[PDB]
């Protein structure tokens, strides 16, 4: 989700 | 030897591209300054681009890539190109299985930006 | 020498993506022996990928990448480099302009696929 | 209501153009007859031509549009609108995520051609 | 009446986007607040991509779309279509003979971007 950074 | 960690020139914006070439799912992460900065993952046998991210080489310029499939990290090749001292491609390949074509999650670093 | 020129293995899938760092407008041109195969068009300062694409190098192998921005060819660099003995990297860089950092268009091929 | 299918003239030949504003990477897929005939892909926020290609219509004059981000289908708003009683535009519209532009993938079909 | 001519809203960026489907050289002008902003030429009868660019509305908004074919005004047909109260789309169609097909060159203006 975020922490993780999952980014596209 | 070490393979996926690239030093790049500090502060510097750079493109990170993933494609998947696998039935299983490749999960990339991307750190930079040893912190992961930028995950991807998706699921391709045709090449699909499953990420890609414009990031900082930060104050150290250290860019690791790291790949892992279900967990499992994958077997890395990598290189960097330089073209008329000027264009660079940091380029990684990886390999979960047993076939070794090492295309199961390629990854295309570049730069300059801009 | 001729850059941007690359003769593949006969009948092999390949993946080939552009990406723009210019303030012109890119248009990336993919032929196939000698016959236009794959056109990608865009404008962008931040390394968008414009266009990614699988085709097949056909029964010649001979893939070209053309660069042209309001209809003037730019300059191109490219170079070929194969990691493990199995993972294909083609690449090319591409000028616009007068600042010389090549990154104008930047395409990659990749092969094998799947 | 069924989005992005639309009735041409049989065995016409018809233009078709995918622009892309997303952060994430757009897959257009475009069925003649209900059989996949074009694919385009590529990531971009500043509108770039991700891919366009000449088609025909086939002796059904079915043509559909699909686009899907890393698997997940996008959801479709599509019109056609004819100027002159002659020129036609097939006009399509997806969104991939919450804040509903709906132009994160944007395919015109247009006919005839010539 | 008047047409290709489309109120936009202000300091909107707007993609626009010719196509050319006539054995004439088209030449389209894409006027901002009654200043010539782009200019796209190009010859094809196969619907290629003439030009394409990201432009701004500027404080006004007013966006013309004029095509002539050397010297020769064309004879334009346009409308304005919005799709799910956001996303738009300005069509211009052109004639520069007398077969009255109107896509000797095709204007496609689309917005919001990113
Ligand atoms: C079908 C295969 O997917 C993997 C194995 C599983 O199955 C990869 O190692 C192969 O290269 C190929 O993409
Ligand atoms: C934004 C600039 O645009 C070009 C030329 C015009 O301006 C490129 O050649 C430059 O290197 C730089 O990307
Ligand atoms: C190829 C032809 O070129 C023009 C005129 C000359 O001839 C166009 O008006 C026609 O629509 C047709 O495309
Ligand atoms: C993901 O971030 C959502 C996504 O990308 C934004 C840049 C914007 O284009 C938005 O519309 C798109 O759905
Ligand atoms: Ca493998
Ligand atoms: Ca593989
Ligand atoms: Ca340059
Ligand atoms: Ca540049
Ligand atoms: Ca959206
Ligand atoms: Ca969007
Ligand atoms: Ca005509
Ligand atoms: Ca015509």
């Amino acid at each position: 989700k975020k922490c993780k950074l999952c980014l596209k | 030897a070490t393979q996926g960690v690239f030093t790049l020139p500090a502060n510097t914006r750079f493109g990170v591209t993933a494609f998947a070439n696998s039935s299983g799912t490749q999960t990339v992460n991307v750190l930079v300054n040893n912190e992961t900065a930028a995950t991807f993952s998706g699921q391709s046998t045709n090449n699909a681009v499953i990420g890609t991210q414009v990031l900082n080489s930060g104050s150290s310029g250290k860019v690791q890539v790291q790949v892992s499939v279900n967990g499992r990290p994958s077997d890395l090749v990598s290189a960097q190109v330089i073209l008329t001292n000027e264009l660079n491609f940091a380029l990684v390949g990886s390999e979960d299985g047993t076939d070794n074509d090492y295309n199961d999650a390629v990854v295309v670093i570049n730069w300059p930006l801009g």
